[PDB]
């Protein structure tokens, strides 16, 4: 009753659904209905013909692992007929052009890269801040537990690192940006971690409310306490089912800012960009990293929204798209 | 009208009920909270879902079960020589439309050169289009070019062999043709593509281990004329007969000969009154080859609308080759081929691949070089399909969930169960190689 009064209707009819149907597929022993997810699973497929300024294609970057890459790119304005394969991988043009990888949310478990709601939300990017985004399909859980998914945005990095078409004419250097929502907060805060002492230069990480958590039991946890969407019950399977087998909630991967993990007070981090959602359940864990971020040193910009809850970024009918998608294109192309 | 945000993330919600499907999800939910561990799993295993776009139907069935164009490209990134190869295929290509014969020899001589120094899948495909090519070229003045045929029956079972595509397709029809034939009790098949017959045995066996006793089953075979002048539907009902002795149920068989699908006729089949009988027909890649002849795919449609069957299985490659433009067409068909010869490089060395090669170039050479009737490669997408069936008078039928699961197990086999991924649109099924839709399966009634 309380949740109808905060978001719009169809939202509402969307969010309730997904939570729903992962009721359906979660199971108390550990185990996942992964063949009834897939069906129930919407998906989309590549269409190099541009529909609103957009085209977008399919790489295959690796085939021992099956490591997947959608590649979206804007409509050309010097070519009548439709782009074909030759034109795919056409140098880009322009003094500055932005790079942006994306990395899908669903805590390690739902959704993938070809499903409809993110390349929605890619093809959004790319039309209002103007750049290419490379989306990457990660292992998911309990199938393929830690550390897959780091692997695999690790190695998305290097493959657009090392591509000759996506280079700039200003500097032959290429743009690269991080980005993620939910679960891939996560894998972008790690995979920037792990890119600082590569050599490879990151220019700006971009965080959607992602996925963090601890031990003790916050005060928006239990205030909060399954009223908007989001249970604790279903927050322990998840990192359950993603850390490895004896390991608590104090490990790294779950709380970077945890006696057990290494300081990043003068370590090489890229400015950084925080979204946090005042009315989702873990929103003190998400303030606490903001806090710890600008604690160490690092640049770091929070934006805390009083009204927001899960997934206000999947449909344009609210106040808040408008002012996130502005906020990220003056953090790109500054 | 459905509302256009839902719409485009992916599900079927009207604008006017939307209020009835959030009442619903707050029932759904209410009642949820009540049942221990055990419902939820019974909902996870035992029940089937249909159509999960549609969150009305969907929701209800919960409910009262709880509480009784677009060209797809996928770039392998192994490629460092083959740019020099896609740009003299399509300068030939396009020398050939504009009658530069000289110019597109040259270039297929090129081509030869280019192709032998690279390796792969690439250099295959490039080999057998460069063959299309050159047999396209033959054919200018000289009356006196001849062609070659396609030998579906030592070629087809070694691609069976090779390929789950047949066995996918196969057993996704058997899986439909199943679920229809429940409470009847006799049945009758009617088979479009009967050539070795290697699809009924399985669902034969299938049926006769069901929960009140094997129905009585007759089978009726169509096929083309044998090119060695024997009786092949003969051995085959023989060899069924044979198979269906014991099964504790009758069988009967009947062989037909005919050089196309349209001359077909509802009363030379003997077709017993539908209230005694049911009635099902069956195709799989035999419904694109009558896209050429003018006026043979609505004759065909027109006869199984008047056998009245109770389902109407139909298998096809998901691509689109019937585009009046030969350069678009050569296109699609040079990048679907090359997909499809990308996914069968993990698989060993064998006689069965080298068969299901050729069979591909085969394949290849007649869609490229013969023009007119003699073309039957002509192959659709989804939605033509859809839009060719929408307007005789014919359902979607939504196929289940427990069809999904059967061939991921069965896909799980090959190759580890690596690569090849299912997927399902608008209640139809999709085998595909990653995200490239190569071949569709989906079922059809009378409306
Ligand atoms: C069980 C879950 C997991 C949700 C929250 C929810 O409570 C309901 C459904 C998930 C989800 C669906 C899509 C988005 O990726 C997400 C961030 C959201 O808003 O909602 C997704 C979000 C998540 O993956 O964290």
């Amino acid at each position: 009753i309380e949740s109808r009064t905060v978001v719009p209707l169809n939202t509402w009819v969307l969010i309730s659904n997904f939570k729903v149907a992962y009721n359906i597929l979660r199971r108390p022993d550990g185990t996942f209905n992964r063949h009834l997810a897939e069906y129930l699973d919407r998906k989309v497929t590549a269409n190099a013909n541009p529909v609103d300024g957009v085209f977008s294609f399919d790489v295959l970057i690796d085939r021992r692992i099956n490591l997947l890459s959608r590649v979206y790119r804007p409509a050309y304005a010097d070519q009548e007929q439709p782009p074909s394969i030759l034109d795919l991988e056409k140098p880009v043009d322009g003094d500055i052009v932005p790079v942006i990888l994306f990395f899908h949310g669903g805590s390690f478990a739902h959704s993938s890269a070809n499903s409809a709601i993110y390349d929605t939300l890619c093809r959004r990017l790319v039309g209002l801040c103007k750049c290419v985004v490379v989306s990457v399909n990660y292992r998911r859980a309990p199938e393929n537990p830690y550390p897959c998914a780091y692997d695999d945005g690790w190695i998305a990095l290097n493959w657009v690192n090392s591509r000759s078409w996506l280079k700039s004419k200003k500097d032959s250097k290429v743009h690269i940006f991080l980005a993620g929502d939910s679960s891939g907060g996560n894998i972008a805060h790690n995979v920037a971690l792990r890119a600082g002492e590569s050599g490879i230069d990151v220019l700006g990480n971009i965080l959607l409310n992602p996925m963090f958590g601890g031990n003790e039991r916050t005060e928006s946890e239990k205030s909060l306490d399954g009223k908007y969407f989001v249970t604790v019950r279903d927050r322990d399977w998840y990192w359950k089912a993603f850390l490895p087998e004896g390991e608590d909630r104090e490990h790294p991967a779950c709380n970077p800012f945890s006696p057990r993990g290494k300081s990043l007070e003068g370590v090489s981090f890229p400015k950084s960009l925080v979204v946090v959602a005042g009315l989702d359940l873990i929103r003190d864990w998400q303030l606490a990293y903001a806090e710890g971020l600008k604690k160490a040193g690092q640049e770091v910009k929070l934006m805390h929204l009083e009204k927001a809850t899960v997934g206000f970024y999947l449909l344009p009918n609210n106040n808040h798209f408008h002012n996130v998608m502005d906020e990220i294109s003056a953090f790109v192309n500054a | 009208m459905d509302d256009e945000l839902l719409a485009v993330l992916g599900y079927k919600v009207r604008s006017s009920e939307m209020a009835e499907v959030a009442l619903k999800l707050e029932q759904l939910e209410t009642m949820m909270s009540n049942v221990q561990e055990d419902g939820l799993s019974h909902l996870a295993t035992d029940t089937v879902h249909y159509n999960p776009s549609e969150l009305y139907s969907w929701l209800d069935n919960m409910l009262s079960e709880l509480n009784p164009s677009t060209r797809s490209v996928i770039l392998v990134d192994s490629q460092e020589n083959g740019v020099r190869l896609v740009h003299a295929l399509m300068a030939c290509a396009e020398a050939i439309q504009q009658n530069n014969l000289t110019l597109a020899e040259a270039l297929v001589k090129q081509i030869g050169c280019l192709a032998v120094s690279q390796a792969g899948a690439m250099r295959k495909v490039a080999t057998y289009f460069a063959e299309a090519l050159a047999r396209r070229i033959y054919r200018l003045s000289p009356p006196q070019n001849q062609i070659d045929h396609c030998l579906s029956d030592t070629l087809q079972m070694h691609f069976y062999e090779t390929c789950p595509y047949l066995k996918f397709a196969h057993f996704t029809a058997n899986q439909a043709i199943l679920e229809a034939f429940e409470g009847k009790k006799r049945v009758h098949v009617i088979d479009f593509s009967m050539n070795q017959g290697l699809q009924w045995p399985a669902l034969m066996q299938a049926l006769a281990l069901r929960e009140g006793g094997p129905p009585t089953f007759r089978l009726t075979g169509i096929g083309p004329p044998a090119p060695d002048n024997s009786d092949h539907l003969h051995e085959v009902g023989c060899k069924l007969a044979q198979l269906a002795e014991a099964i504790h149920v009758e069988f009967e068989y009947r062989g037909f000969v005919a050089n196309s699908l349209a001359d077909l006729d509802a009363s030379m089949l003997e077709l017993r009154p539908s209230d005694t009988e049911a009635v099902a027909v069956n195709s799989v890649f035999e419904l694109h080859k009558l896209l050429g002849r003018p006026g043979g795919i609505e004759k065909v449609l027109g006869v199984v609308k008047q056998i009245k069957p109770v389902i109407f299985t139909v298998v096809e490659q998901e691509s689109n080759h019937n585009g009046p433009v030969f350069l678009d067409r050569f296109t699609e068909s040079l990048h679907y081929y090359s997909t499809l010869f990308d996914s069968l490089e993990g698989v060993p060395n064998s006689q069965d691949k080298v068969m299901s090669e050729v069979y591909l170039g085969k394949q290849i050479c007649n869609l490229v070089a013969c023009e007119g009737p003699d073309r039957v490669e002509r192959h659709e997408t989804l939605s033509q399909w859809g839009n060719r069936f929408g307007s005789s008078g014919l359902a979607p039928a939504h196929l289940g969930s427990n069809a999904f699961k059967q061939a991921s197990m069965l896909l799980s086999v090959f190759n580890s169960g690596q690569g090849y991924r299912v997927e399902e649109s608008n209640g139809c099924l999709m085998l595909g190689w990653h995200t490239r839709p190569l071949i569709t399966t989906s079922a059809w009634k009378l409306s």
